[PDB]
Protein backbone atom coordinates (compact mmCIF):
# COMPACT_ATOMS: atom_id res chain seq x y z
CA UNK A 1 0.00 0.00 0.00
CA UNK A 2 1.24 3.63 -0.59
CA UNK A 3 2.95 5.31 2.80
CA UNK A 4 2.33 8.81 1.78
CA UNK A 5 0.10 9.59 4.89
CA UNK A 6 2.99 7.67 7.52
CA UNK A 7 6.72 8.54 5.52
CA UNK A 8 6.43 11.46 3.18
CA UNK A 9 7.65 14.55 5.02
CA UNK A 10 11.39 15.05 1.21
CA UNK A 11 11.81 11.71 3.79
CA UNK A 12 15.80 10.92 2.78
CA UNK A 13 16.02 8.26 5.16
CA UNK A 14 15.01 5.23 2.71
CA UNK A 15 17.84 3.89 0.49
CA UNK A 16 18.07 1.10 -2.61
CA UNK A 17 20.57 -0.77 -5.00
CA UNK A 18 18.25 -10.85 -6.19
CA UNK A 19 16.63 -14.00 -4.61
CA UNK A 20 15.98 -13.73 -0.62
CA UNK A 21 19.82 -11.83 -0.61
CA UNK A 22 20.89 -8.56 0.81
CA UNK A 23 23.01 -5.86 -0.63
CA UNK A 24 24.47 -4.10 2.13
CA UNK B 1 24.51 -26.66 2.64
CA UNK B 2 22.91 -23.65 1.59
CA UNK B 3 20.39 -23.63 -0.60
CA UNK B 4 17.62 -20.60 -1.20
CA UNK B 5 18.95 -19.30 1.82
CA UNK B 6 18.38 -21.77 3.79
CA UNK B 7 21.15 -23.47 5.63
CA UNK B 8 20.41 -27.00 6.29
CA UNK B 9 22.03 -29.43 8.73
CA UNK B 10 22.20 -33.47 8.55
CA UNK B 11 23.74 -35.36 11.01
CA UNK B 12 24.44 -39.17 12.64
CA UNK B 13 26.42 -40.57 15.72
CA UNK B 14 28.07 -44.48 15.32
CA UNK B 15 29.82 -46.81 17.72
CA UNK B 16 33.27 -47.27 16.79
CA UNK B 17 36.87 -49.43 17.54
CA UNK B 18 38.59 -48.14 14.96
CA UNK B 19 41.22 -45.27 15.67
CA UNK B 20 42.84 -44.70 12.13
CA UNK B 21 39.88 -43.87 9.42
CA UNK B 22 36.85 -43.50 8.71
CA UNK B 23 34.97 -47.71 8.88
CA UNK B 24 34.26 -48.55 5.23
CA UNK B 25 30.02 -49.17 5.54
CA UNK B 26 26.99 -47.53 5.10
CA UNK B 27 24.66 -45.42 7.45
CA UNK B 28 22.81 -42.19 6.44
CA UNK B 29 21.80 -38.68 8.45
CA UNK B 30 18.86 -37.37 9.32
CA UNK B 31 17.83 -33.85 8.53
CA UNK B 32 18.43 -32.08 12.44
CA UNK B 33 18.17 -28.15 11.94
CA UNK B 34 16.90 -25.77 8.92
CA UNK B 35 18.14 -22.46 9.48
CA UNK B 36 16.76 -19.63 6.91
CA UNK B 37 19.69 -17.34 7.47
CA UNK B 38 20.21 -15.75 4.12
CA UNK B 39 24.17 -15.59 4.06
CA UNK B 40 25.89 -15.88 0.85
CA UNK B 41 28.48 -18.22 2.46
CA UNK B 42 32.25 -19.41 0.98
CA UNK B 43 34.20 -20.33 3.50
CA UNK B 44 33.98 -22.00 6.83
CA UNK B 45 36.11 -22.81 9.83
CA UNK B 46 36.10 -24.96 13.09
CA UNK B 47 35.50 -24.69 17.16
CA UNK B 48 38.42 -26.31 19.06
Amino acid sequence: WNSNNLDSKGNYNYLYRKPFERDI
Amino acid sequence: KNIDGYFKIYSKHTPINLVRDLPQGFSALEPLVDLPIGINITRFQTLL
